[PDB]
């Protein structure tokens, strides 16, 4: 692989890590909650193991 | 207190002869110093990775 072409590559994904997402705060703190309501809702209750 | 006035920057009196550009006024340093800050920022391992 061209160097140039691999500091490209390297370039790409270190942007990927950079970018300021929302989403594993929200699994982490505010997805069990709306699964905790919605237990009580569905007309089948959850089925775990 | 009555016939006085301030003001943000430092000042001085009127120049008695022709005026010219300098370099050594508050504005100026301000200026000068935060550029060099930016580009010190540029060259930072951050901006290098990508």
């Amino acid at each position: 692989v061209n160097d140039l072409t691999r500091r490209t590559m390297t370039g790409v994904m270190t942007a990927m890590r950079q970018v300021k997402t929302m989403t594993p705060f929200y699994i982490q703190h505010m997805c069990p909650t709306e699964l905790s309501v919605l237990a009580s809702v569905t007309v089948t209750p959850p089925f775990q193991v | 207190p009555p016939n006085r006035m301030v003001y943000p920057w430092p000042n001085q009196p009127l120049p008695r002869l022709t005026v010219a550009p300098t370099y050594d006024s508050a504005m100026s340093n301000w200026i000068s110093t935060t550029i060099a800050f930016f580009i010190r920022v540029v060259n930072s391992v951050n901006m290098t990775a990508t």
